[PDB]
């Protein structure tokens, strides 16, 4: 969909995709459907609503643009194809918004149909964290729809961990808002530590090189077992500062390197981490 | 801990087992304070306060590097007692905190 | 945006409001009921005696007050550390895991009036009685 | 900027000075706590210390002072840079909350209002065209 | 307004509602300031000021609707009880003055009768002024 | 709002003016003016020997920069406590009260040019000499 090309091409380019989309399903495939972006295509549906001059509303779009954009995300789905057999179509759109503004068109239409929502943030990527998606302002109402395949499938404590894993960059973001102004200095032990751990979820965890020949792609038996090495940290964190150890002792904690690199390893040495991890605590348990 | 006190009192912690040393004047006590602070072995002075009116001050001057050992103006001198220099010591601890010189 | 026309017109439109919040939820406490910004713009004129209990409206000012105290409290154990809240403060931040362990959590379970009653006066005998400040001692007496 | 800036702005600004406030009361109750601690130190202290005037006796003297500036050790200047600390802090602190307060609200007056002089004139173009 | 109060009920009817207000100003920069440094280094004097700006507001601000008395306060009534407030803080102040412990004042018996004033439907009311000099008077005594 | 369209076009439209301040009102200053923002844009035509009198702009320019100063002090006394500003500082803030409570308030009253600038020196007497910086040593000498 190039700048030379009509309005009217651009607008029937996302119907011709997702028939094409829905053709493969019916053979029993399934198919992703990207979706370059939707913004262009209200531009280009504004431009000739406008020329047929159809009345203006909100940023001067037509208004019969909320009805078909809903009608074109509702041919997604997986399907049981004429004659049996399963077929789906997934599809993600970009959202490019007039300018930071993330109102109409795009946006405001779009985040109101589509399930989920992978927000890429710029300050997450200034700062280098990759992917750049913010755990915070990203959703998705399928969790509890996929929990029993991971349950079954991969481990038994998926939902328990990513939970506990949200609730820990919850606590980290209500921690970072008071620290912004009352500083830091009053901060207990027990709130140094749930930084500590918060930080190495962001760093170690939240954050992926999709230039890493390795770290590109994290397959779901890898992504349980680096969630409880983080998880197992924790525990063991919150469990020696209540027995009076130093964070400091904990946060130079030589493990805590290899943590860091985990996402980098391509062998399960990532949950000998655990033992390497407890082990470690413990010559923290003899010193005191 | 090192005590600097007027010299009979002085004599007097000495004999206790404390550390005291003798002085007569603000300045002689500064000295003092300097002597030890380059000697270097002490936490705390613990110094009568007649003979440390301005610690503040005192400290400024010490200068040297370096860690300081905390120090403490204590009461004095034989008719300084005789009053309670803690009604008004007490009178600015209050205005000092609410801002208020309030009326006791 | 609660501020958005379309919500926000609605609001007159109602009796008792039920507001939900996104930061609430992100801390795993669900429902994720925004305990200040609901209310029961009608919820007098459905309670106490001939309709709930008598007691209803002293208990849920009772467990309103003990929990946005609770709540702060959060706030003051990150500020001055665990150890140094009071004995008195401790019981208040005790009682803000309660309500939202055993009142606000449901394991999916159709709850009378008569039940939702039990379960806060049970989370509000870990107060000091001497703390009740919104209960009548009519009510303590009969219900505690 | 424009619209998002509107909420986090003032909650930063609202919620986190519910708790600037909140340290407030708390460093009053240590002022009750502290002050206390402050007269009694005071007490022996005037004490048996001219016990130390009169006069072995050597302790009348450093007994006197082992418990006379013991005691007013750890209270005397322990008990309040710290205590004149505690309280003299938090409050430049709800300074912050204070006049940069202000700030939160010109900021905010600014533009929901600006903002606002604006999606009614583009309206305004063909609203009249 | 003012003139027809002053014609009508009572010649000092503005003098008494601005000193009652300024009273009121008063006890709302008094509690700023006890908010941030706590009320245990408050003066006597300032004590006095909170305990009859607290009188103000119980016995006067304050009126029940729901009581058959209370429900409806006549211009002369109102007056009558902003004088035994107003003369209770004039021989409050005076009492301080005088080294009288403010916690003497509090206590004072007259102030129990002060409190239940909007409830009493007959003149007895100003009864109350000569009641509080009396008062105050046994105070002096005592010293 | 004083940068409403409306107050804000007609400025330009004056040779005095006197901007009346809500915060002012409120601290129970009367009248109201805000003697940072209230100006003279032809002020300078109407003042001197022959007209007032010779020391007239002096002693404005220093009650106004007198008074502006101790307006700021007044946040900077917020910002470190009364007991933390210097001696200099606080003869400022203390002319910013004299300012009000002599200069500003008039008890409805007509005072001569003459009044105006006896109330003037006797406010500026409680600035040090040394720091009336606007105002000539001979103005001084025969005025102060």
């Amino acid at each position: 969909n190039t700048s030379n090309m009509p309005v009217a091409a651009r607008e029937a380019s996302i119907y011709v995709g997702v028939t094409i989309a829905e053709y493969f399903r019916d053979q029993g495939f399934s198919v992703a459907l990207m979706a370059d972006s939707t913004s262009r295509w209200a531009e280009a549906l504004r431009e000739i609503s406008s020329r047929l001059e159809e009345m203006p509303a909100e940023e001067g779009y037509p208004p019969y643009l909320a009805a078909r954009l809903a009608a074109f995300y509702e041919r997604a789905g997986k399907v049981i194809t004429l004659g049996g057999e399963e077929g789906a179509v997934t599809i993600v759109g970009a959202v490019s918004p007039p300018g930071g503004d993330m109102s109409e068109p795009v946006t405001q239409s779009t985040l109101r149909i589509v399930g989920a929502f992978w927000r890429l943030d710029a300050s997450l990527a200034f700062r280098r964290h990759f992917p750049a998606i913010n755990w915070n302002g990203s959703y998705s109402l399928f969790t509890s729809a996929l929990d029993p395949w991971y349950r079954e499938n991969v481990a038994e404590d998926y939902p328990e961990l990513r939970d506990a894993i949200s609730e820990l960059l919850q606590r980290e973001a209500g921690l970072q808002e008071i620290v912004q102004l009352v500083g830091p200095d009053a901060l207990q032990d027990a709130e140094r530590l749930v930084i500590e751990v918060g930080r190495i979820i962001r760093e170690d965890f939240l954050q992926q090189n999709a230039y890493h020949e390795v770290d590109a792609y994290c397959s779901m038996k890898k992504a349980y077992g680096i969630m409880k090495m983080i998880l197992a940290f924790y525990k063991e964190a919150e469990a020696a500062i209540k027995r009076g150890v130093s964070i400091d002792e904990i946060l130079q904690l030589p493990v805590l390197e290899r943590i860091g690199r985990a996402r980098y390893v391509s062998e399960e040495e990532f949950p000998a981490y655990f033992e390497e991890a407890m082990k470690e605590i413990q010559g923290a348990f003899k010193a005191l | 801990m090192a005590v600097i006190a007027d010299p009979e009192t002085a004599q007097g912690f000495r004999l206790a087992g404390l550390e005291g040393y003798g002085a007569s004047s603000a300045e002689e006590a500064q000295s003092l304070l300097e002597t030890l602070v380059e000697r270097g072995g002490y936490a705390l002075v613990a110094v009568d306060e007649a003979l440390l009116p301005d610690p503040e001050r005192a400290v400024e001057r010490l200068m040297r590097g370096r860690d300081l050992p905390v120090l403490l103006p204590i009461a004095g001198l034989k008719e300084a007692f005789q009053g309670h220099d803690v009604e008004g010591y007490m009178r600015e601890l209050v205005r000092k905190t609410i801002g208020f010189d309030i009326k006791l | 945006d609660r501020t958005h026309p379309i919500p926000d017109l609605t609001g007159y439109i109602t009796e008792g409001q039920i507001q939900l919040s996104r930061e609430l939820h992100r801390k795993g406490i669900y429902p994720p009921i925004d305990p200040l910004p609901s209310l029961s713009r009608l919820m007098n004129n459905g309670v106490g005696k001939g309709k709930t209990r008598e007691d209803h409206k002293q208990v849920s000012d009772q467990l309103y007050s003990a929990y946005a105290n609770g709540v702060d409290i959060r706030k003051l154990v990150a500020i001055i550390g665990e150890d140094a809240l009071t004995e008195n403060d401790r019981r208040y931040l005790q009682f803000a895991d309660a309500f939202e362990r055993f009142f606000i959590n449901q394991g999916q379970q159709n709850r009378s009036i008569e039940e939702s009653l039990q379960i806060a006066w049970a989370l509000l005998s870990m107060l000091p009685q001497g703390e009740l400040k919104r209960i009548s001692k009519d009510h303590i007496g009969k219900y505690y | 900027m424009s619209q998002v800036s509107p909420t986090r702005m003032n909650l930063l600004q609202r919620r986190g000075q519910l708790r600037l406030a909140q340290k407030g009361v708390d460093l009053l109750k240590k002022k009750r706590d502290a002050l206390v601690a402050e007269f009694f130190g005071l007490v022996r202290e005037a004490m048996e210390a001219r016990k130390a005037l009169d006069q072995r006796y050597a302790e009348a003297l450093i007994r006197v002072a082992n418990t006379e500036t013991r005691l007013k050790k750890i209270g005397e200047e322990i008990k309040k840079t710290t205590r004149r600390v505690n309280a003299l802090e938090q409050v430049v602190i709800p300074g912050i909350r204070a006049q940069i307060r202000f700030i939160q609200q010109v900021l905010e007056q600014r533009e929901r209002e600006d903002t606002f002089r604006l999606k009614r004139i583009k309206g305004k173009i063909e609203a009249r065209e």
